[PDB]
């Protein structure tokens, strides 16, 4: 109904897809290197 | 967000990095390539600025103080703890300050106006610089630069001017605050006169320039004009900086005594020197 | 939860993923630098400390 | 009163300083409102009245005086908003979100959008104390004559395509401010044409106009009249030209 | 391309020699010299001026009071013209002694700075109401008195007001070049250092922006020049794109912006903000405060 | 093919005008650092400000 | 209370969001440094404690 | 009555995500306490 | 994560090009010169 | 959608190189890496 | 009378609203004084 | 007390609540720092002490 | 007396509640500063020597 | 003195109040300022020392 963007439900349902897919790629990526590093030289 | 008149302003063009790309703005705020860049080195020198106080301890904003490294360090980088952090924030501030100005050439050229605005700029800019980077340069260490605190770097003015006597009496610092005090006198006169003609005594008729100029006349016998006095008064403000400029970078790179001493050439002069009568005879 | 897509309803793409990159490299270069400046953490003075050098 | 502190360190410097903080608040109050009194209240783009209009609000209306009989203008007033508007504009969104730009839909210089834009000021020109006409042609302006520098009357104009386009003719000038203010241009076409002073710059051989091409200089707005300039054709001449050092980019050499 | 820093061609025809608005047009001189050195950055016309009692009055006074200080000065270089130009900026119409208090000083150096200073009073304020009347007769604001005001405002806690209050003349400025740059070293000294004190930092503060919004403000009216920028008065009433085109910029640099009035009251407060803070500061300085640095320590911007 | 060597291009013209400004600002520095060294020895020799 | 959706006819959402996002970021920050201020909070300085570095 | 033009279902459906996001941030925060007063209480 | 190639139907590929080589040589630059600043990982010493 | 006006097979031709032109940096990275830590170790 | 061009009943709607979040408000400082007080007490 | 609902109709909303949110947040705020700055009311340094770290 | 009612016919409303809440506010803030400044009227330190702290 | 009611035909009544207010304020908070720098007609320290405390 409301968008003040012009992009549909389909569209932003599609490049929310896509922004999520990469955002848990960066996350994935940041919690491997924060195991490694807590393996190495713990902080708490 | 947009004035009554903004719309036919906003129009894709005056970029000199990217096109398309970063043409675009946020509220009012124009941001390119440039607006990216010095928003990331300020948010980064602001919050280096921060942690460093954090370390140290101190929160009250009137003694937070980033020191530079030590004289000894020389022109090395220094432990981000004893003076890299102040070397990371004026590279900040020097990337932020260049990016500013050539945002303003960006907007500039998208309005169709002239680039004097980012000129004027960039004598300030190369003050702070001759400030940070020449002057500590050419006296071998990064130490003789000011500090990052408000109320510190005051220290550092006190100190090294009085490292030469009184400072008052290098000529380029007369000259520097002559024209600042000129300035500031002009732009009071400025305001005043613009303001008289457009908010006039009650019961009266809105003026002309020519009241001005008329004005003025009567008062000292001259009007500069209303480009003149705008001409003027950006000169007073440039000539101030490049004299500031003058001032310190030949401070303690051609200069190393009392400043008060250098005028006794005038005093020794060979046909006036030991005349008896006077200061100084 | 499930209509968070709406979000881009709201906000365009660009500026969003403009001010997200600038925003993330802004964070890491920081929290990089917060770590060289301990003396612990500093992998760099740490690794020559472990291997004698 | 050294030392003399009416509640544990606060003496007269601090009461004066603290006072100076409310003095200085108000102050940049006074002046933000102040600058109020054009261009709000704001709007969409859209042209819509937005739902934020500021943390300080617009002031109340003052009244300028005009002379001259010309009346009296109120500032801030929907009719001073309604008479420097600018209607039918020849731009096209480039996106259905706010804060991206606005493309020209035809020849930006001639339907004065962007850096080549106009604002209708009132089809009167600007007027002196005595009530004459505050530019002239120096041939109407008695007493006037070149004191110094180069006369551009004769010399060739030179445009941003290196080709040459008519030859300066005469001088408009600013009689009280005794300045050049246009130059008229004898175009090759047959056509008589004004230019900005501040946007030419006199050679000794010629007169270079940087700002507009060849193509340009025929489709620049012209006077109604041959003895008098209005600050409308002002406004859409110097739009005209300083709009092609955006325009008029490609085809500028050199 | 051209940045219209200097004129290219001057044109110019009889001297424009005023308005009759209340001005009596017998005090008006008749004379008029064009200058084009000054032609090529401002106006050239030199002339007229109005010659009326205030103007007179303050004449024969400032001239007085300049006499005074160099016939002080040929006294302290036996009358040896050598010794005059050698020491000039070293000679000095000092300030009265300590042991003379407020009284009418007992000392030829001390009653000459005192007749001097008299002068120098009548003078000042002599062209303070000529300004003023000078505004009032063609029908214009009183703006520029105003502002003048202010630095009369810290000239009088120089010279008259502070002394009294800390009771002595020892306390004011001496006439010389290299001696009144003496006088605010010692004065920083005395009393702490004078830039811890706040209204000092505030006086810096406004005179760094005057320069700052100089800068700013000419750079913006040459930028817009070629849309009829500087005639500023008809762009107030009838707004055109130059006003339009200089707020869009400040706006998109900085998010907010002024109109084409309203820049000139930011302008006049920077002006008098200067003066006045100074001479708040200059009061406050023996008066209430003796040390800045230990006042500063006290209220919370100097370390302890 | 045409593709790869038109962004290989792009990439390389960003390259090089990056390395464009990093000789500038190492010429500028190195040569300020240099002229200094022209200098008399006291503009090694002077007192530090202690901040 | 049943009622606040009404917060969204007042305010528009792009700028209460950007506003909120800027508060949120510059307030986590703040105090993190506060704890990072405190050598009992910092947390860094810990972990060098309790594994002997 | 609007002063951004909204209807009272588009705000009460922005309402609902912004509360589901309102609820999920607290909850994250909620989570981050606990653990910090587990390893080092401050009150 | 196959649609990636989506993000230049947002950006501009060849200002990204250029900007990407520019972020890159910097990034490399920025790193060896912290490098150079250590003996023990200065190579040329 | 394409703001840029790219269809999605360009966009997917033009991604096909960049990923290509970025494994191979990545690889020619990672070399570089394992020199280094032969050499310097920092880990 | 009205400055703004609200009704009597659309600012009483306000109003109303407007009231629940300050009760709100203040229920939360009421409760977190309450349990400062407890903690470590001013008075 | 019956009629306090007309401060809408001499104030505008919008202005009303932006300027109470950054009052009452900038009011939050200095109490809080009147309280750090007292050794006793410190919560942090007097949970220091509460726990001997 | 009965005639107060006339200042609102000489003065805005609206600036005379912003004006008023400033003042207010202002005036408030003074007076516990001062009595925060004097040791007998701090509360703060009056109920730390009252609790033993 | 019957007819002083003539003051507003002269001045008019908005400025002469905005004044005032401010004038008495400041005159009011510089008399109370003077008494509070006397140990003896400062009401707080002569309550301190009336009650014992
Ligand atoms: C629209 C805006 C307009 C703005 C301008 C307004 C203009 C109109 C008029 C406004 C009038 C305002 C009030 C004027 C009169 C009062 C002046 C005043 O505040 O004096 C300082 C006043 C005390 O006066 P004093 O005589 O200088 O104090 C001597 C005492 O012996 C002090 O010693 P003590 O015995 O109390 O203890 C000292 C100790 C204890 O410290 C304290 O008790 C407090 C110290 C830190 C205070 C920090 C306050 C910060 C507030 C920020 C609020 C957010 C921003 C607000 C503004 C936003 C917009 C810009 O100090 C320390 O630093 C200890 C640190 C910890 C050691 C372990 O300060 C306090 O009482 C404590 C701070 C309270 C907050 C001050 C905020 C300013
Ligand atoms: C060692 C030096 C001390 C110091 C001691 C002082 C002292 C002492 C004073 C200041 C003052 C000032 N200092 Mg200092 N100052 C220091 C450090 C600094 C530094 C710095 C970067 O280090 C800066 C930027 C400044 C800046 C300033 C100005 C902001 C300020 C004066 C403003 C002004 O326009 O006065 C100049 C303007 C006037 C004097 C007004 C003149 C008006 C009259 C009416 C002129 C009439 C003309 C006459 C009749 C003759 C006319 C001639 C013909 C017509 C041609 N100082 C250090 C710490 N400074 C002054 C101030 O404001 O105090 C706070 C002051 O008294
Ligand atoms: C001809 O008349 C004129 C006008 O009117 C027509 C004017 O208005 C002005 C303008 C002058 C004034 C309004 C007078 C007052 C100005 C001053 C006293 C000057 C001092 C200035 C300031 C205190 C303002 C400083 C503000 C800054 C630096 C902005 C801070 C903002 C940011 C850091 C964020 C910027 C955001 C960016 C770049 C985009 C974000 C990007 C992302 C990726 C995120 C002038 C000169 C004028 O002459
Ligand atoms: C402290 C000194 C100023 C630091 C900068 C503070 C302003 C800022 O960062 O953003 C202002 C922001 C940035 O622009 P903006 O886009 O938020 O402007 C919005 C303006 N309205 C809402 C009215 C449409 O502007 C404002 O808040 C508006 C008014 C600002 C006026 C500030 C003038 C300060 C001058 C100080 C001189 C005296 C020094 C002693
Ligand atoms: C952002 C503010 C952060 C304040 C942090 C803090 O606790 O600072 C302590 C300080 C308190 O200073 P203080 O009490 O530490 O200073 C004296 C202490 N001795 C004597 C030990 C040195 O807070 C401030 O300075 C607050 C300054 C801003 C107050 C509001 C000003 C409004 C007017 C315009 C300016
Ligand atoms: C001071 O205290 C310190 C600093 C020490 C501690 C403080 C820490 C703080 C404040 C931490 C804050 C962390 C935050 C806020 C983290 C947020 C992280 C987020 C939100 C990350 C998001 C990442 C998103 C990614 C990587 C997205 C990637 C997307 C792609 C690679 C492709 C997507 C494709 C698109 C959009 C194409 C679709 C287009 C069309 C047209 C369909
Ligand atoms: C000095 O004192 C110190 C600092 C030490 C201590 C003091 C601390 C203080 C004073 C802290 C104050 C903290 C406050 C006030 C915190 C407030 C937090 C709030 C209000 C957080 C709210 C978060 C909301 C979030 C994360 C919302 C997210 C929403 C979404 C993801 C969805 C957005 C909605 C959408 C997309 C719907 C759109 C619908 C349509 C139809 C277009
Ligand atoms: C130095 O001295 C110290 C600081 C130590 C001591 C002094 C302290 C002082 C002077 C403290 C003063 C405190 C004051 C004056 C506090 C005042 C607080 C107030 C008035 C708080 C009000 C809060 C209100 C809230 C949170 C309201 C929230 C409302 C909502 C969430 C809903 C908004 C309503 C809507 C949307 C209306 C519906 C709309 C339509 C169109 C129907
Ligand atoms: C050195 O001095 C110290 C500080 C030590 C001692 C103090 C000195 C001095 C000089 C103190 C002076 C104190 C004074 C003058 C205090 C005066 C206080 C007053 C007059 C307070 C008045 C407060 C009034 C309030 C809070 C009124 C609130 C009203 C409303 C919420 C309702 C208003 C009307 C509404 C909402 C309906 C409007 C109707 C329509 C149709 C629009
Ligand atoms: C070749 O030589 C001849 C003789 C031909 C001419 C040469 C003249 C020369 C060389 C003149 C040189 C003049 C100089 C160097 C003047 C310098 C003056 C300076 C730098 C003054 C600086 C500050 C002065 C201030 C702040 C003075 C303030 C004075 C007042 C506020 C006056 C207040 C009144 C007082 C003290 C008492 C008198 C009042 C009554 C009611 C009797
Ligand atoms: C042993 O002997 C004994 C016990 C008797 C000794 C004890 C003595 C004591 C306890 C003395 C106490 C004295 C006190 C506490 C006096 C209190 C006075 C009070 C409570 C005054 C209350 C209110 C005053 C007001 C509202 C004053 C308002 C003044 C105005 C000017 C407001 C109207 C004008 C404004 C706001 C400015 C604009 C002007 C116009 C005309 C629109
Ligand atoms: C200050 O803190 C320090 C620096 C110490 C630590 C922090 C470091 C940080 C914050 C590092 C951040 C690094 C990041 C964000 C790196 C991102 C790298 C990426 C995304 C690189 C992508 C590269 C892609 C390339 C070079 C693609 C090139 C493609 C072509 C040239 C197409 C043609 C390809 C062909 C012909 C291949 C044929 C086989
Ligand atoms: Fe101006």
């Amino acid at each position: 109904d409301l968008s003040f963007t012009g992009l549909s439900d389909e569209q932003a349902q599609e490049l929310h897809s896509v922004y999520m897919s990469g955002l848990w790629l960066f996350v994935t990526i940041a919690v491997i290197a924060h195991i490694a590093v807590y393996i190495w030289r713990p902080w708490l | 967000a947009l004035l009554s008149f903004e719309r036919k302003y906003r129009v894709p063009g005056g970029t000199l990095v990217g096109g398309n790309l970063f043409d675009f703005w946020v509220g009012p705020f124009y941001v390119g390539f440039f607006g990216v860049t010095t928003f990331f080195f300020a948010a980064l020198g602001t919050l280096l600025i921060l942690y460093g106080t954090a370390m140290e301890g101190v929160w009250n904003p009137q003694l937070i103080s980033i020191e530079p490294p030590s004289v000894e360090n020389g022109l090395a980088f220094a432990p981000l703890a004893e003076g890299g952090l102040w070397q990371l924030i004026t590279i900040c501030a020097l990337g932020a300050f260049i990016s500013w100005a050539l945002r303003e050439v960006e907007i500039c050229r998208k309005l169709g106006i002239g680039l004097h605005i980012p000129f004027a700029f960039s004598f300030a800019i190369l003050a702070y610089a001759v400030l940070v980077v020449f002057r500590p340069l050419l006296m071998g260490s990064w130490g003789y630069a000011f500090p990052y605190g408000i109320w510190t770097h005051l220290d550092w003015v006190s100190n090294t001017g009085y490292t030469y006597g009184n400072f008052h009496y290098n000529p380029a610092h007369m000259l520097g605050i002559s024209f600042f005090f000129t300035t500031a006198l002009a732009l009071a006169l400025h305001g005043a006169l613009v303001l008289s003609a457009a908010n006039p005594e009650k019961g009266q008729e809105m003026k002309t320039a020519d009241h001005e100029d008329t004005f003025f006349r009567d008062l000292v016998g001259y009007s500069i004009g209303t480009l003149g006095i705008h001409r003027l008064g950006l000169l007073l403000a440039l000539m101030a900086v490049f004299w500031s400029a003058v001032c310190m970078i030949i401070t303690g790179t051609i200069w190393f005594d009392q400043w008060s001493n250098w005028w006794y050439w005038w005093v020794e002069l060979p046909w006036w020197v030991d005349i008896p009568g006077g200061v100084n005879g | 939860m499930s209509k968070f897509y709406k979000i881009w309803q709201v906000f365009d793409p660009r500026r969003v993923f403009v001010a997200q990159g600038v925003f993330l490299f802004l964070l890491a270069v920081m929290i990089h630098l917060i770590l060289l400046s301990k003396p612990d953490y500093n992998w760099l003075d740490v690794g020559t400390a472990k291997y004698g050098r | 009163m050294v030392g003399v502190n009416f509640f544990g360190d606060f003496d007269l410097a601090s009461l004066a300083i603290w006072s100076f903080w409310g003095f200085l608040a108000f102050l940049i109050y006074y002046l933000q409102t102040e600058n109020m009194r054009e261009g709000y209240p704001l709007e969409m783009e859209d042209g819509s009245v937005a739902p934020n209009q500021g943390l300080f609000p617009v002031p109340k209306p003052k009244t300028f005086k005009l002379p001259n009989g010309r009346g009296e203008i109120v500032m801030p007033s929907a009719e001073n908003e309604a008479a420097h508007r600018r209607n039918d504009l020849a731009l096209a969104r480039t996106s259905v979100s706010e804060g991206f730009p606005h493309a020209p839909t035809g020849n930006a210089l001639v339907d004065g959008v962007g850096p080549a834009s106009w604002v209708p000021r009132r089809d009167e020109p600007e007027l002196d104390a005595h009530g004459h006409n505050k530019i002239m042609p120096m041939a109407l302006a008695k007493g006037f004559n070149v004191t110094a520098g180069r006369d551009p009357r004769g010399l060739p104009v030179q445009a941003a395509d290196l080709e040459v386009v008519g030859r300066v003719s005469e001088l408009w000038v600013d009689v009280p401010e005794q300045m050049v203010r246009y130059l008229e241009i004898d175009l090759n076409s047959g056509k008589k044409r004004l230019v900005p002073m501040t946007l030419a710059k006199i050679w000794a051989d010629r007169v270079r106009v940087n700002a507009i091409a060849s193509d340009s200089f025929e489709n620049i707005p012209a006077t109604r009249s041959a003895s008098e300039v209005t600050k409308l054709e002002e406004d859409k001449i110097s739009g005209y030209v300083a709009g092609g050092w955006l325009y008029d980019a490609d085809k500028r050499k050199r | 391309e051209y940045q219209n820093i200097f004129t290219q061609v001057q044109v110019g025809g009889a001297p424009e020699m005023g308005l009759v608005e209340g001005v009596d047009l017998s005090n008006r001189t008749k004379g008029t010299t064009n200058w084009t050195l000054l032609g090529w950055f401002g106006n050239a016309q030199i002339g007229p001026i109005y010659l009326g009692g205030w103007g007179t009055v303050s004449l024969i006074s400032g001239v007085l009071w300049f006499m005074t200080i160099g016939a002080w000065f040929w006294y302290e270089a036996g009358f040896n013209p050598a010794v005059f130009m050698r020491d000039l900026f070293y000679l000095s119409l000092d300030a009265p002694d300590a042991k003379y208090g407020l009284g009418v000083p007992r000392d030829a150096e001390g009653i000459m700075w005192f007749i001097a200073s008299f002068f120098m009073f009548v003078a000042v304020w002599s062209w303070w109401i000529r300004t003023y009347t000078r505004a009032a007769a063609l029908g214009m604001g009183k703006h520029t008195a105003w502002a003048f005001l202010s630095a009369i405002w810290l000239w009088m806690v120089l010279g008259f007001i502070r002394p009294i209050l800390m009771g002595s003349w020892s306390e004011a400025v001496p006439y010389g070049i290299f001696t009144h740059l003496d006088w605010t070293n010692n004065f920083s000294l005395t009393y702490g250092n004078l830039f811890y004190n706040p209204f000092h930092g505030l006086s810096i503060a406004f005179l760094y922006g005057s320069a700052l919004l100089f800068a700013m403000h000419g750079a913006t009216i040459l930028a817009v020049s070629r849309f009829g920028g500087d005639r500023e008065l008809e762009q107030i009433v009838d707004r055109g794109t130059a006003a339009e085109r200089a707020a869009l910029f400040w706006r998109w640099t900085m998010g907010f912006n002024a109109t084409m009035e309203g820049i000139h009251r930011w302008a006049w407060w920077f002006g008098v903000l200067v003066t006045l803070t100074g001479g708040i500061g200059i009061l406050l300085s023996g008066t209430v405060v003796d040390n800045w640095y230990v006042w500063a320590q006290v209220h919370g911007y100097a370390p302890v | 093919i045409n593709l790869r060597v038109w962004a290989l291009g792009q990439m390389v013209w960003g390259a090089f005008l990056a390395a464009v400004g990093v000789v500038v600002v190492i010429c500028l520095l190195v040569g300020t650092y240099l002229a200094g060294l022209l200098l008399p020895e006291q503009s090694k020799q002077a007192p530090s400000p202690y901040g």
